[PDB]
DNA sequence: TTTTTTTTTAAAAAATATT
DNA sequence: ATTTTTTTTTAAATATTTTTTAAAAAAAA
DNA sequence: TAAAAAAAAAT
């Protein structure tokens, strides 16, 4: 989670992000994180507070978000990969660390509003207090296997296999809302990827090769900005934000540059400041590879998929089994070719 | 430093009627040779090749290069403020902000100068090969426009196969199927009629269909689509604009 | 089974005139020509169509074979040929698609367009023997026009049967309206001629969303027989020139 | 009340021009004319409908009634009539009924409708008489063309008369229109027909989205007549040829 | 042939079930 | 008076359905 | 995992 990136990259290069909608993208592999969805349909589909509690004493309410997502997501021709997350490192166990007494503070703070009976903190409070579970990846990793859409795990990280698979050629983008892929190195990162999206919020498709040769810089430096900015890994150096980090980094390159010419008095280096590690772990993080794995959209079971559904996730036969139609019928088809892939661009227009 | 006196400009009227469906955001690559707009579809899939050459124009001028980024949308509403006999004018000034358009009617008693805004847009400008085309059918845009119309109701997807005996427009759907067979034909009187087929080898290629039903707002323009294909180059679906240039529409198969 | 037909706007009228009342209708494709008693979406009004097959211009047919189509699907289907296109039936022996041939007026464009089935069957329902007391052949397009000024002002018109002439009565939410026909002096064959005979005095109420789904036949022909009795539901009818008759019924208020 | 326009199809237009923007008006017959000063349902605008009695065929008024007629209702109750029938207008003294009679003079045709109306005392505001800055005299189809190109622009057009001609001219987020017409003293009388009664430059702001329904009375009168000064609200006056005249108030912005 | 109109679909509003 | 960063807080859909704005398409003047 | 907004030293 690099704060105040996508604002960096939208002030500084509005032509780098190309914003589109999900009508743009025919036949692209695109490779999501899994645990971004599973949160954002954990937290955003709810029965009042009560997030979709079935007859048995499960939580359906991320299948229910997340296979409506991947119906109209081969509605629009998107392939997706959902890449689900990973057993994360010891750098992230600070972050983990503080998000651990956020859903403290959030745990304290529902058991003071629910005494209160002001109940639309209630259910704010009991939605900053979702936890993924293993539980839930693995239902939601049997659901893919349902429904014919490939899953990967990774070993470290989502967005790490995410920005790998654009890095291998083998999908074209990364759909997170994460800003961490644009550093993992993902050359093609969409933002936004929903389902029922016609113009509230389109897609934020950033290019990772088009600030690298506007802002005239490689990977590394990009990393070390994004470090200076403040990752989820290691802390940044305090008073230094996006404006201060992007003109240090081009007036100053590497990072030793960034840290010697520093007095303690008014920008101090922080303690234990991994900066190293940190680097190392952008540029060679502990992926699986995308070259062994193989991307296969399979036909999904139909009746089997309903009676699942509908024996112990609670859902009804004709939603489910219209789902399923629909993304049988979007396999039918011939996919849309690209215009891109006959005719080569030449050079840009000014205005 | 620009100025185009049109005075058959109700082709220029047709011209960016038919440009609003498809695109909404184009630059004109306005030269002294003349005025041009290579622009791509927001979706990628096809491109509108434009060539109004200085010979059409009455009165052009235009000096050096000029790139205008305009919303075609605003454009054809600013161009749907003139009739079918107004001689529309195109002038644009120094750092130019705003294409004043100059809609003088022909018997002088009403002159409608629009002077509309613009914006700033970097669109890429593709590399098209000149290369012959295995399939080059060259039918009416009536009769184009009318087949697209209908094998739109019932599937999104063309399958158009090039045979010996003629094109032949292959549909398909949840309504069922459908086939449009056209024999190549030279009895006719009219040339416009006469639905002449250049063949090398026959060729079956899927194209999408609301593209082609954005590409047949260009049938008011001239009665000739100039359909070329080959194996797996996209299809150029070419109308005559009378006396300036084509409208050369550009679709990657399926 | 081979239907062919040269004036191929009579079918897409049919098709036209069809597709807003009966979304799904059975095709009793007999040896004497196209026939249909299909029924209405709703339960009110009856569909009598019939197509000789001497309008055909060459009719083949082997078995009494019924075909359940989707009428919104084939009017779209029917749109797809042009207003002269020549109109050539095509079902196969054991396969359920209908395969419909709209050949050019040149013979260029060949329009070969096969439609998927369905298996809907409804019970048939024939002409309960009318005694056919009102006979009223007046214009289609003024009953058009008269159907679609009376559903501007309520749901109910009264059609009144006299020797003078013939009223439609309609009141509602805007006010009263009356339309009063009469006769035609000089002897004019289709257009402008009100010819009405009487045997019993009848007045009844009929509901104009279904009349008004009736007049779409108005291209069809140019002369609706009105045909009503007391107790007896009013046969619309629109008797094509070439070919036999599209029956329209409709049970009065 | 006994009125009979022998052409309907000026009562036709101009309720076709009238349903727009009045929804409920009240028609203050008198023995001199049908006249009606009604003001629209936005409060912004006034409408004066002058129509005398020397061009109705058939006109006979004693009590001079003072009626309230529901307008898009009676606009869809001329929609039912022809573009060429005989309409009479008629009213009892004794009942709150607007009859009309509407037959067509070759076609035998004789359609009745009454109305229910409401009481409508609502009070006239009459404008003062005053010589206008700017009294041009341009085609109707040219207004209503100039209204629909401008209206593209913005919701605003300002209006300049000078010695060359009348100048309309919109801004807008879309861009900036300028329309500049010309005095035409031409003695062929050709489609267009500007005459400019110069007296004082003037130039003044008037919403177009009004305007539109202003123009929806287009084909009342083939010309136009706006007259106008500087504070005073604009006049757009459709002379109806013989009949009367429909005067037309916007206040400036 | 083009108008305007009238009508019929294809985008947003706008909560409710989704459970 | 900016310029810039860093503190708190606020958040994270989907579909079906009905009910609406906007754009067309026949079917006539 | 995102953002806006405001407080507050840097500017």
């Amino acid at each position: 989670g690099i704060q105040g990136l996508a604002k960096l990259i939208a002030d500084v290069a509005p032509s780098a992000i190309r914003e589109n909608d999900i009508k743009s993208y025919f036949g692209r592999k695109v490779a999501i994180d899994a645990s971004m969805s599973i949160y954002q349909f954990l937290i955003a589909v709810r029965q009042g507070g009560d997030v979709l509690q079935n007859e048995e004493g499960e939580t359906t309410s991320h299948l229910m978000g997340m296979f409506y997502r991947t119906i109209r997501m081969m509605e629009n021709g998107i392939k997706p990969v959902y890449v689900f997350d990973g057993k994360p490192p010891q750098l992230k166990s600070g972050e983990l660390a503080k998000r651990s007494e956020r859903r403290a503070e959030a745990e304290k703070q529902l058991q003071q509003a629910q005494a209160a009976g002001a109940e639309q903190e209630v259910e704010k409070f009991t939605k900053r207090l979702v936890k993924v579970t293993k539980q839930h990846n693995d239902e939601c990793k049997h659901l893919l296997s349902l429904m014919g859409i490939p899953y990967l795990d990774a070993p470290s990280e989502a967005e790490a296999s995410c920005a790998a698979l654009v890095k291998a050629g083998k999908v074209y983008a990364a759909a997170t809302e994460d800003m961490d892929c644009l550093t993992f190195g993902s050359p093609v990162l969409m933002r936004h990827l929903t389902a029922s999206e016609a113009k509230k919020l389109p897609i934020q498709e950033f290019h990772l090769s088009r600030i690298l040769q506007e802002l005239g810089l490689n990977q590394e430096q990009f990393v070390d900005l994004c470090i200076l900015l403040g990752s989820d890994y290691c802390e940044s150096i305090r008073g230094i934000g996006p404006k201060r980090a992007v003109d240090l980094i081009q007036k100053h390159k590497s990072i030793e540059e960034i840290v010697r010419r520093l007095d303690p008095n008014k920008y101090p280096v922080p303690e234990n400041w991994l900066h190293k590690e940190a680097h190392q772990l952008f540029l060679e993080p502990e992926v699986l590879d995308p070259e062994s794995v193989e991307l296969k959209w399979s036909e999904p079971n139909e009746e089997e998929l309903i009676k699942f559904m509908c024996g112990e996730k609670q859902f009804s036969e004709e939603r489910i089994r219209s789902g399923v139609k629909r993304l049988s019928k979007s396999r039918q088809g011939s996919t849309q070719g690209r215009l891109d892939d006959f005719f080569k661009v030449t050079g840009s227009l000014s205005s | 430093m620009f100025e185009a006196r049109l005075v058959q400009g109700s082709i220029l009227k047709k011209v960016l009627e038919a440009l609003k469906d498809l695109i909404n955001e184009a630059c004109w690559d306005i030269s002294s040779s003349g005025v041009n707009l290579q622009s791509m579809d927001s979706s990628h899939v096809s491109l509108v090749q434009l060539t109004l050459r200085s010979e059409g124009f009455d009165t052009y001028r235009c000096d050096r290069n000029l790139a205008m980024g305009v919303n075609l949308t605003s454009m054809s509403k600013i161009l749907k403020c003139a009739g079918n006999e107004d001689i529309i004018t195109l002038r644009a000034e120094d750092n130019a902000d705003t294409l004043a358009l100059v809609f003088e009617a022909p018997n002088q008693e009403k002159v409608s100068d629009y002077e509309m805004k613009l914006m700033d847009l970097d669109v890429e400008q593709l590399g098209i090969p000149e290369q012959e085309y295995s399939c080059v059918v060259k039918m009416p845009s009536g009769e184009f426009a009318r087949i697209c119309r209908d094998l739109s109701h019932i599937g999104d997807a063309v399958v158009i196969s090039c045979a010996k005996d003629g094109v032949k427009f292959s549909a398909s759907g949840e309504l069922g199927n459908g086939n449009i067979k056209l024999s190549q034909t030279s009895n006719v009187d009219k040339e416009e009629e006469a639905v002449t087929i250049e063949m090398n080898e026959p060729v079956q290629l899927t194209f999408a269909l609301r593209y082609l039903n954005f590409f047949t707002k260009a049938t008011p323009l001239s009665s000739t689509v100039t359909l070329s294909m080959s194996a797996d180059v996209p299809l150029v679906v070419e109308y005559k604009i009378a006396d300036m240039g084509h409208l050369k529409y550009y679709l990657a198969p399926k």
